[PDB]
Parts: C-alpha cells; structure tokens; sequence
C-alpha cells in the first residue's frame, strides 16, 4: 500500500486497521477449568 | 503504527506475504507521535503528553 | 506585562498587567481508558482456573482494546449520554471553535 | 509429530526455538525496564516482517501430544565483588562514638550500631578488608573526633594475622615485641562494649567467619562472644636487651598511642581476636561452638540462579502459575557463573608494601606504628573472582501446548528477585514428543 499525506512538521504516524476476524470461543469442559481456543485471520495468531 | 518522517509526503508500507483468506478491509487515520504512547511496556519514558 | 525586570516595587510596576492562567481539565479518561494494561503482552491479565495453569487471555501487540470498546459504546446505544459509573463522557470539541 | 507454524510448512519432531536477549532489542517497545535478566524476547525469526513485525504469531505444537524441550541455557555475568545487590557492600558494626567525662572523675562511653557502607567494584580480599577498616575511620573522621574519642580506643578492626606466634607462656608477652606481618586468616578485633553484626550482610562469608548452625537468624559477634580471646601484650624488647632481666609489657607506641591494657598488673590488653578465641579458647563454650573457620572465598559465597520461561514451559510440580516479577515457576537450577579461582605467591606481603609506596598515600595505611591497629598483612593463599561462561543442560521439561511468539525469559536470584548483573542470557528449547494426550 502506497499512501500519499500532506506535510506536516512533526513527527506523525501512520494507523492502519487491517480488520481481521479476531474469533474467541471459551470451553469449560470441566468444573473451575476455563479454556480458550483463540483464531485471527489474516494476521494468524492463536490456538487454531 | 507505520512512521512518517517530519515533512513527509510518500508513505510507502510493505505487508511482506500472507494468507489473506478472510481479509475485511482497511481502515487508516494518520495519528502523532507525540500523542500516540508505545504500547506494550510498563512505562513509556518518551511519551511527555497527557 | 512585566515593565521592568527589577523584582522590587517601584512605580513602574503599578502599571503590570495580570491575566489569567489557561484553564487546565485534568482528570480519568472517557471510559477510564489508561488505567488497565490491555494489550501489554508482559503486563497480561489473567483469567484462569485456580488448578488449571492455562490462562484464557492470550493478549497480543496488535490488538487494539480500547479502540475496540469505544467504537462499541457507539453502535451498541446513545454516546452524547454521560454515565458517570464507567466514566463514560465523550471526548467532544465544541463545534463553532474547531469550525468557525 | 507436528510443530506446525502458521506462515510456512509444518516441520515435524525435534526443531529449535532460540531466546536470544540480542531479538529483545528488536522489540524494543516491550522492554524499556527490563535488564538482560528478565526479558521479553521473540521467537518466531521469520525474515520477511521486519525485527518487530512478527511478534504476534504463534508456534502451535499439537494438542494430541504432550511436549517436551530439552532446555539448554549460555549463562554470563560481570559481577563484582563489592556490590550492593548481593549484600556485599553493607555491614553494621557497633563503634565508640564518644568519650565524654561526666560530672567528677568518671567517663561515659556512647555506642551506637551504626550501618556502614563500601564503596561498589570488583576488588581482592585485601583491599576489600582495607575498605572494610576505611569505613571504620571514615565514621572516626566524621562521628567520631568530633566529640573527643582517643585514637586507642578504636573499636572494630579487621585483621589477618595471629596475635600468638611469639607468646611465651612461662613470661605471657609476645617475646619478639612485634607482632608477625604473616596472614594466616581474617579474624576480627574488639574493644569492651563493641561488636559487629553480619545479619543483612555477606561479608561474613568474606572474612570467613561463618556459622556452625547457619539456619537460626542474626549473627553478632560481641566482646562478651569472644571470651577467651585476649590479645596478649608486647615485650619491651627495647628494655629487655636494655638490662642485659626486666620483663615489660608493652603500652604505649612511638605517638603515645596507648594499648589498652586490662590493668597494670597484667600481661593480656583488652583487645580481643576471633582468630584467637577460636583457636585458644574453650572449644566447648566459646566462640568456636557456633562459628566456622572457612576458605576467605572473595566470591563471597555461590547462590544459584533460577531460569523460568512461563509463557512456554509447563510448571513443574507444587508450583503455581503466576505473573509476579519477583516470583515465577522455576524451570530450570544453575550455579551462579561467578567461581573463585585460587592464587599463591609467597611474597604477598612484600608485594603489599610495594603497594603503599606505589599509591603514594597513607588511606590504608594510617596508624602505621600501633601494632593492632597497623594494615593486616595480605594473606599469601588469596582467592581471584573470575566471570566464567556457563553452558548447562536443564534436561527435558514439559511445554506449553501453544507457544507464543514473545517469550519471557527470567533469570531469578536464590531470594527471588532479578539479577542486575547478567548481561547475556540464551535459552535453546527442542521440543519433542513425550506422550500422547488423547487416545
């Protein structure tokens, strides 16, 4: 990506939302046992 | 956070190379360095602005 | 307007002008944004089990929290409303000074 | 057999993932109070993102097996002997603060346990004790001849040598009037009403003197602790050749600088020695039924160190899983890379009197004429503090299913805190197949 921006005299930065499918799902197979299986695509990261 | 230098007109960014199976779309706004802190850490010691 | 450097009194310092200090609003953030370590992956939370030593928030950089919950508050209902609980008063310039 | 990764083919049983302190600087926005101890490091070293891009993702080992990595870590240190981390810089000592008459004929002598500090750096254990006896003086200089306390009445004085070479115990003096400029160990000398107290100190591991029984809390030495210990007077050798048979004990120096005899019948001064409290005096109730005679060690004693990386090694037995800085689950014992290698020369002592004559200045050397109170003789079997690489194997420690792509490396202190002093820290981790998890 190639972003063009007017000029500023300062020190700026550049915020850009890739927006992913940032997925949770909670497991509680068992009695105070909490688990979590987490996906995000497509910056991959998590247990899936 | 991509870095524009002071009085700079060209930003080019770089994704190297993804699966881009599920992509959404995009959403940009140009913030400060000055305003924006560095997340991550306990404490960010160069971040003089409240 | 300070007439003359010479900090004592004299009769130029009758005509010293004072103005006042710019007001200055320090307080908590719109929905207390600043006070919790989101998104510090060694600051992390923990929601577990007491046995269980596997933690259910795997918290990453790149995520942003609370950007994610106060463009949540927008959709989900009213945001001009102040609910003092939550801190929840939006950050709102007024209109005839930024455009005038 | 699977440790798949996201962005490229799954490799099978038996890679390598590196915690390399070098990649934490790569990610320098995590870590801008962390020392090379505890550190947030990355593991994923894919080349295409950037030094910092690739943080985020994960390394998913596979949840049908139960994994294990044969841990092994490169360990380095600098630290010095004299520093303020491992106790070695502090040490409480009770002193004479002031010698004050009171109303008719009588002295009143004020004590204070007063908290004395070194100065921080890497030295040997004879400067070290040359420092331990500045502080000393420093607190005459600055308390102490301010209000009028004598020079002979210096209490504390940390000595190598032995006081009980030349005693002839038909006589009872010290027969050649000078005491022998030969070390045999670091003892410590006494004045009645003045003691140290090596509690929160580690120089008691220097001067090696240690406890018989080291698991009971607080360790002071008082005057009343070293009965049996008196350091014997000097022969007039002076007079005795004078009148040749006249027998003199020695009280006073070429300054005037009185020994502080017990009486004026007696043949013993008031000082007192551990070295000769231990050796001389009773084995059954003195100073020697709860004391130790050790190697001087300028390491000053070797705790371990305590590897934990929580964010990818399961937590051992009996520990619990937790996020404190101070306390995590220990995966991994080693020794602390600071050893004492030995030393020998048999002019240790003249070396050191090449030693005043090349620093040029009498700090070290005050009080040269009073025998007790003169610099101890350095001790011909020293010990040199060397910073040693350490490349240990920790064995196969279970892993964390899923491992993520910044990792915490925390190198702990034996009272769980994090050592200032390690500036070089990389944990190798082969994660392999120990059992299956589902059948």
């Amino acid at each position: 990506m190639t972003f063009e921006v007017d000029p500023m005299d300062e020190p700026t930065l550049l915020y850009v939302l890739f927006e992913v499918f940032d997925v949770v799902r909670v497991h509680r197979p068992h009695r105070g046992v909490i688990e979590t299986v987490y996906l995000r695509t497509p910056f991959s990261a998590g247990n899936a | 956070l991509y870095p524009i230098p002071a009085n700079a007109t060209n930003v080019p960014i770089s994704i190297p190379s993804r699966n881009w199976a599920a992509f959404r779309g995009w959403a940009f706004t140009r913030l400060k360095t000055k305003e924006t802190p560095s997340l991550g850490s306990g404490y960010d010691p160069y971040y003089t602005y409240s | 307007y300070m007439p003359t450097i010479k900090e004592g009194n004299s009769r130029e310092l009758m005509g010293q002008q004072s103005m006042p200090n710019r007001p200055n609003y320090i307080a908590f953030r719109d929905n207390f944004i600043g006070l919790m370590y989101y998104n510090s992956t060694g600051n992390m939370g923990v929601l577990a089990g007491q046995a269980s030593q596997l933690n259910a928030v795997v918290d990453l950089q790149d995520r942003n929290t609370e950007l994610s919950y106060q463009l949540l508050l927008d959709s989900i209902g009213d945001r001009t409303r102040y609910f003092s609980m939550w801190n929840q008063a939006v950050d709102s310039y007024d209109p005839d000074v930024r455009i005038i | 057999n699977s440790i798949r990764y996201s962005e490229l083919a799954p490799l099978f049983d038996t890679t390598r993932v590196y915690l390399v302190d070098n990649k934490s600087t790569d990610v320098a926005s995590l870590n801008y109070q962390n020392d090379h101890s505890n550190f947030l490091t990355t593991v994923i070293q894919n080349n295409d993102y950037s030094p910092g891009e690739a943080s985020t993702q994960t390394i998913n080992l596979d949840d049908r097996s139960h994994w294990g990595g044969d841990l092994k870590t490169i360990l380095h240190t600098n630290m010095p002997n004299v520093n303020e981390f491992m106790f070695t810089n502090k040490f409480k000592a009770r002193v004479m603060v002031s010698r004050l008459p009171t109303k008719d004929n009588q002295v009143e002598l004020k004590y204070e346990w007063v908290e004395f500090t070194l100065p921080e750096g890497n030295y040997s254990e004879t400067m070290t004790i040359d420092l331990m006896n500045n502080a000393i003086v420093e607190h005459y200089l600055k308390v102490g001849r301010q209000n009028g306390v004598l020079e002979s009445d210096i209490g504390v004085k940390f000595d190598t040598r032995n006081f009980r070479l030349g005693f002839d115990p038909v006589t009872g003096l010290v027969m050649p009037g000078v005491y022998t400029n030969e070390a045999f160990h670091p003892d410590i000398i006494l004045l009645p009403g003045c003691g140290v107290d090596f509690t929160h100190s580690r120089l008691s591991n220097l001067l090696g003197i240690r406890k018989r029984q080291p698991f009971q809390e607080g360790f002071r030495i008082t005057y009343d602790d070293l009965e049996g210990g008196n350091i014997p007077a000097l022969l007039d050798v002076d007079a005795y050749q004078a009148s040749l048979p006249v027998i003199k004990p020695l009280t006073e120096d070429s300054k005037k600088r009185s020994y502080n005899l017990i009486s004026n019948d007696s043949t013993f001064t008031q000082y007192r020695s551990w070295y000769l409290a231990y050796n001389y005096g009773d084995p059954q109730t003195g100073i020697r039924s709860w004391t130790l005679l050790c190697t001087p060690d300028v390491t000053c004693g070797s705790e371990q160190v305590y590897w934990s990386l929580p964010d990818m090694m399961q937590d051992p037995v009996t520990f619990r899983s937790t996020r404190q800085i101070s306390n995590f689950p220990v995966v991994g014992a080693e020794l602390l890379p600071v050893h004492s290698k030995s030393f020998y020369n048999d002019q240790a002592v003249y070396s050191q009197l090449i030693r005043q004559f090349t620093s040029l200045t009498h700090v070290f050397n005050r009080f040269p004429e009073n025998q007790i109170l003169a610099r101890p003789p350095a001790p011909t079997i020293t010990t040199v503090s060397e910073n040693v690489p350490a490349l240990t194997d920790h064995g196969t420690l279970p892993l964390r299913n899923s491992i993520g792509g910044v990792q915490r490396v925390t190198i702990t202190d034996a009272r769980r805190r994090t050592c200032p002093y390690v500036y070089k820290a990389l944990g190798i981790v082969s994660p392999r197949v120990l059992s299956s998890r589902t059948f």
